[PDB]
């Protein structure tokens, strides 16, 4: 199949975006 | 000074495992503590 | 007939006794393992820890020989184990109408009248366990006894039994006596009312009843009444995707740490299997910032409840949380893997849980063992080689004297998990249809609260589901079909106990034949028998098997 | 029976009363009463604490003077609201927390009236910020010790969370008493009105900080910062040498540049940037 | 034009992955050295 090649690949940009925002919280939270 | 930070944090890698203290020597620490409490 | 059809398909009775028929025929267990764990006789947790193990590994098989070998070691522990010993009797008789009243005829509260009322008041807890999702007299027999009874020592087992049988039914009659059970201004009715008050209103969002519950848990001065309602207001909303978000912000903002924690379970149940980016932002933001440890453990344990639909992504995010500074997040990282990938023999998850049993905190060594138990049930050495690597590991830590009681509490509990029903039942939060199995979703969430009540995680039989293909040709008649397999034959292995004082891939099978779900593809269709299945054989369970 | 989840809710006012009375009369073991509001079989709540005066010189828990407490119990009764004595405390000065053999006897006189009087130990010396040294206890019957029977019949995974110290384990724990997990009752009626009132700088940053001496202090650092850079013009030059793990042990006698040299740069920046900015806001606001 | 419409999205999305994933691995290991300082 080819239709899943983009729909599943945009599905993880949804999933990737939290993680860089997530460690952004912990660069300051561990210092406090 | 920012670029000497932004081009510096790449060789942090293979920090393999921060070991707490032990499994065995921790248990030996617990046994030694139990000996003192009995004493 | 077509007149009889609504009985045959909506009561679902011929799946109940047939699953009982599968368990009464297939029973591959051991007495020696309980005799290996017999040697820990002391006044510790162990008596409750043994009776919770055999009740897990003998669900619905009605086999009372692992308990009837003695009476004194069973009746040694008291005052809540006798609440749990009479509780465990019903799980062994799960899904069986007849041998509920007649075996507990000793344990009716008005026959013997001993010095223990927990022995006789906890029977109604087990009656709800037998007829879960089956409402009949078991509603009204448990209704009428809760009009006139003792204090909240029979009223725990009665109310938790009655909300279990009427789970998700929105009955007004069960709501009536659960109102007056709630407004006792009493701590000991707190788990009695608030848990079953959500169970009968599952997925109902009757907003007056929500306003009754959250309006009651703001002024009360006890904590179990704050805690039983904490799960119940999470359970009243179930799979809504947007319809709780006003309430989720209302609970997250509140000063109450219990109620913020309750809002974390509510967003876990409003997004069951949902890969929503919107939920995961502030569910896992408050996993960072909040100061109570209870809410931080409930935060990371909401991840597998919302992301079990794809088990590939959860080891990529919770591996990083297994090295947190506090052990509380280090705990809830382990059960997050234990509730997500548990239906799979996940190679990556066991790789993460390998050093998790090494941590100097006792309860993270505990929850590492439960998550190691859930990851590899009904798996023998070829889905992953780490099975027998861990079979020795639970025996390694239970025969030690110098371990903690809590650390070896995970080992004794993992024995009843990993050998459940003689390797005949398994967990499934998932059907082949894509639809989630909602009593198992309730049953695994309620299982997490063994911290705050020990027989509250006795609610685990809802998660146990068989894996057996079943053939059928008439309404009643068993067929006689025997098919075989195609792939590698050692995958069909058995536990093969030791009992100390040239190969197949043509494995013939009868009609109630157990099979791994990964072994559904490796079998052969019956082409040479008299029977030929009209259905394409893709799922197990019961099918019509057309006689040709 | 008890379910080892006993969960003592205390207060916010009493802990300050505990530490002040424990610190001002420190090396003598001081004591007092716990005037709280008793609740159910599971928890107990102690909201108010009044201190009891001593008897004489000497570290002891001597005895209670029921002349004093009976007049004190009806003192605030006629003014505020009724409460009831739910326990008592003393203070080990620099020990830790345990029940001594003298401490256990005055406890045993108090468990006779009510079976739930709490023995509380506070230590006002081993406490710094996130430590308030605590863990109240309560006796167990020695009758059950002869039976060999383990009490308190664990029904919840809430008791065995804190690990006891080995020095308290030398004493009667766990053969005569037990620990109890506690938390604290905080509320916004108190939380905000102590945060926004403790360290508030009034008009300090709207000053110039001794304007002839700030630039004078701006040379009082830089002059020795030259020679501290000469050490940094020295220590880098003996590298590609004996394997700088050896340059970790060996540098514990004499001072290093590299850490000391990035030290003053933080000092010579925040002393300058704060003072230069505050000079340029006075020019706009003041005419 | 499914060659020249749909396949034009696979070629684009991989470019956003190949640096934002590198942003994470730099950043999480930056915390991982910081987390080693805390527990020790
Ligand atoms: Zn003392």
């Amino acid at each position: 199949d080819l239709y899943s090649r983009y729909k599943k690949l945009q599905q993880e940009l949804e999933f990737l975006e939290v993680q860089e925002e997530y460690i952004k919280d912990e660069q300051k939270n561990l210092k406090k | 000074h920012n670029m000497s930070v932004k081009a510096m944090r790449f060789p942090p890698k293979s920090y393999n495992k921060d070991l707490e203290s032990a499994e065995e020597r921790r248990e030996r620490e617990q046994q030694d503590l139990e000996f003192a409490k009995e004493m | 007939d077509q007149t009889l059809k609504m009985i045959k398909i909506l009561s679902g009775e011929m799946a109940i006794e047939l699953h009982l028929q599968f368990l009464i025929r297939n029973n591959n267990t051991d007495l020696m393992i309980l005799k290996n764990t017999k040697d820990a006789v002391r006044n510790s947790v162990c008596h409750t820890a043994t009776v919770i193990a055999n009740s897990f590994m003998h669900c619905g098989t009605t086999s009372d020989q692992f308990l009837r070998d003695n009476l004194e070691w069973l009746a040694r522990a008291t005052n809540w184990a006798k609440f749990t010993a009479t509780a465990s009797l019903g799980v062994i008789h799960k899904g069986h109408e007849k041998e509920a009243l007649q075996l507990m005829a000793t344990y009716l509260p008005k026959d013997t009248s001993p010095g223990s009322a927990y022995q006789e008041g906890g029977g109604l807890y087990a009656l709800g366990l037998i007829h879960a999702n089956h409402g009949g007299d078991i509603i009204d027999y448990l209704l009428n006894q809760l009009k006139n009874a003792s204090n909240d020592i029979v009223r725990h087992g009665g109310s938790l039994g009655l909300g279990l049988a009427a789970m998700g039914t929105a009955r007004q009659d069960v709501y009536d006596l659960l109102k007056t059970n709630l407004y006792q201004d009493d701590a000991v009715t707190g788990e009695a009312a608030g848990l079953a008050l959500g169970l009968v209103m599952l997925g109902s969002k009757n907003a007056q009843a929500i306003e009754d519950m959250v309006g009651y848990a703001q002024e009360t001065q006890h904590e179990k009444i704050l805690r039983g309602l904490a799960v119940g207001i999470a359970l009243v909303m179930y799979g809504r995707m947007e319809e709780a978000d006003a309430l989720i912000e209302s609970l997250c903002r509140d000063k109450d740490p219990i109620l913020r924690r309750s809002g974390m379970y509510t967003v876990a149940m409003a997004y069951c299997g949902s890969g929503n980016n919107k939920a995961i932002r502030r569910l896992l933001h408050v996993a960072v910032s909040d100061v109570n440890d209870d809410v931080r453990r409930a935060a990371v344990e909401s991840l597998g409840f919302i992301l079990f639909r794809t088990p590939e992504q959860c080891p990529s995010v919770v591996s990083l949380l297994s090295e947190s500074y506090n052990p509380h997040v280090r705990y809830g990282a382990a059960m997050a893997l234990g509730i997500c990938c548990a239906g799979t023999g996940n190679k990556e998850a066991i790789n993460l849980l390998e050093p998790m049993t090494n941590d100097p905190v006792n309860y993270v060594r505990q929850g590492a063992l439960i998550a190691s138990a859930l990851i590899m049930i009904q798996q023998t050495e070829i889905t992953c080689p780490k099975v027998n690597q861990f079979r020795q590991l639970y025996s390694k830590v239970i025969n030690d004297k110098h371990d903690d009681v809590m650390a070896k509490f995970g080992a004794i509990l993992a024995q009843g998990i990993l050998d459940a029903g003689g390797h005949n039942v398994t967990i499934s939060l998932q059907s082949r249809t894509g639809h989630t199995h909602m009593p198992s979703v309730v049953g695994v969430l309620v299982f997490t609260q063994f911290w705050f009540w020990f027989p509250l995680s006795h609610f685990l039989s809802l998660a146990y589901t068989p894996t057996c293909v079943i053939g059928l040709n008439k309404d009643l008649k068993m067929p006689k079909v025997q098919y075989k397999s195609n792939c590698k034959p050692s995958t069909f292995a058995y536990p093969a106990p030791l009992e100390v004082p040239p190969e197949p891939n043509f494995q013939l099978l009868d009609n109630p034949a157990r099979v791994m779900p990964a072994q559904l593809k490796v079998l052969t269709m019956p082409e040479t028998c008299r029977y030929q299945p009209f259905k394409p054989l893709s799922i197990g369970g019961i099918i019509i098997l057309k006689d040709t | 029976a008890v379910d080892t989840a006993e969960q003592v809710y205390i207060s916010s006012l009493a802990l300050l009363k505990m530490l002040k009375h424990g610190r001002a009369g420190v090396p003598m073991e001081v004591m007092g009463l716990m005037l709280g509001e008793f609740v159910d079989d599971y928890t107990v709540r102690v909201i108010d604490v009044f201190a009891m005066p001593q008897s004489g010189t000497g570290v002891s828990v001597e005895a209670v003077d029921p002349v004093f407490q009976a007049k004190m119990l009806d003192m605030l009764k006629q003014t505020g609201r009724p409460e009831m004595v739910v326990g008592w405390y003393h203070s080990h000065p620099g020990f830790g927390c345990w029940l001594s053999g003298v401490d256990i006897n005055t406890q045993q006189s108090f468990e006779a009236l009510s079976e739930r009087a709490v023995a509380v130990v506070v230590d006002p010396i081993q406490s710094v910020k996130g430590k308030v040294v605590i863990d109240a206890f309560r006796l167990i019957n020695a009758n059950m010790m002869v039976l060999g029977h383990e009490p308190r019949q664990t029904t919840s995974n809430l008791g065995h969370l804190n690990k006891p110290s080995i020095q308290a384990l030398i004493h009667g724990l766990n053969r005569h008493y037990y620990s109890i997990t506690i938390n604290y009752r905080k509320n916004e009626l108190e939380q905000k009105m102590l945060l926004n009132l403790h360290k508030k700088s009034w008009m300090e940053g709207l000053t110039l900080q001794d304007y002839s001496e700030h630039c004078k202090h701006n040379e009082s650092v830089v002059k020795e910062m030259l020679e501290l850079a000469k050490n940094y013009n020295k220590a880098v030059e003996e590298e590609d040498k004996m394997t700088p793990e050896q340059l970790a042990i060996k540098n514990v006698g004499k001072q290093d540049p590299k850490r000391h040299l990035e030290e003053h740069v933080d000092v010579l920046m925040t002393s300058n940037i704060v003072q230069c900015l505050a000079a340029m806001l006075d020019t706009v606001v003041f005419k | 034009g499914l060659r020249q419409y749909y396949l034009s999205k696979i070629e684009e999305l991989q470019l956003i992955v190949n640096d934002k994933s590198q942003n994470l691995r730099r950043l999480q290991a930056q915390r991982n050295e910081l987390n080693a300082k805390v527990r020790l």
